[PDB]
């Protein structure tokens, strides 16, 4: 699924988003690679 | 608008 460290969450609103545990930030952006 | 934040506690 998603590159090492990465993890996919939804919000309040049940939107799809990502969490970056390796560098502590969070996007709308799924990552590539 | 923003997703939301990194979960801090979570460091």
């Amino acid at each position: 699924g998603l590159p090492s460290g990465w993890e996919e969450r939804k919000d309040a609103k049940g939107r799809t988003y990502y969490v970056n545990h390796n560098n502590r930030t969070t996007t709308w952006t799924r990552p590539i690679m | 608008g923003p997703p939301p934040e990194y979960p801090f506690k979570g460091m």
